[PDB]
């Protein structure tokens, strides 16, 4: 699992 | 919000693919491995994510990077929110991330276990039992005549 998925 | 990023010092280690560093200059401030950092979540309404900077490196594929070892608050646990908004918990959650995602530099300390302390009573305010109100303690002063038995409550009620 990964928290930040912004781009 | 970070836009100008610059490495500080020569590279500590080299992969031939990554170049690790010990300190970075981001805008005005200087950040080094071991410092802690705040990050805005994808949902801006959510509280700030907090993490410890465990590594700093420049990547041929990703650019200027760091590894974030997250903290977590009580709301992220079985506990629910904690009594202190400044309270954090260690947790095993990691993430590689761009340095431009760092919101600010924050201070996180470890509070070692403590003892019971001096368990004595204390007071701060004075309660007007007639009007049901709190004020700063009255400064009624005794004379040199009645100091041996002065009662500030006896003096006021007279
Ligand atoms: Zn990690």
């Amino acid at each position: 699992h990964r928290k930040v998925l912004r781009d | 919000s970070k836009n100008r990023i610059s490495w500080v010092g020569d590279a500590v280690k080299t992969d031939g693919k990554k170049s690790y560093y010990k300190k970075v200059c981001i805008d005005s401030e200087t950040l080094e491995v071991g410092d802690c950092v705040s990050v805005i979540p994808d949902d801006s309404s959510k509280p700030l994510y907090l993490a410890r900077v465990t590594a700093l490196w420049e990547d041929s594929s990703n650019g200027q990077m760091f590894h974030a070892h997250w903290f977590c608050a009580g709301t992220d646990t079985v506990l629910g929110a904690t009594s202190d908004p400044l309270e954090l918990f260690l947790v095993d959650e990691c993430e590689d991330m761009q340095l431009s995602y760092i919101h600010s530099k924050v201070q996180v300390i470890y509070k070692a276990p403590s003892g019971a302390g001096s368990a004595t009573y204390f007071y701060q305010l004075w309660y007007d039992q007639d009007y049901a109100r709190f004020e700063s303690p009255p400064k009624t002063q005794p004379t040199e005549d009645n100091k041996y038995k002065f009662c500030a409550s006896c003096a006021r009620l007279a």
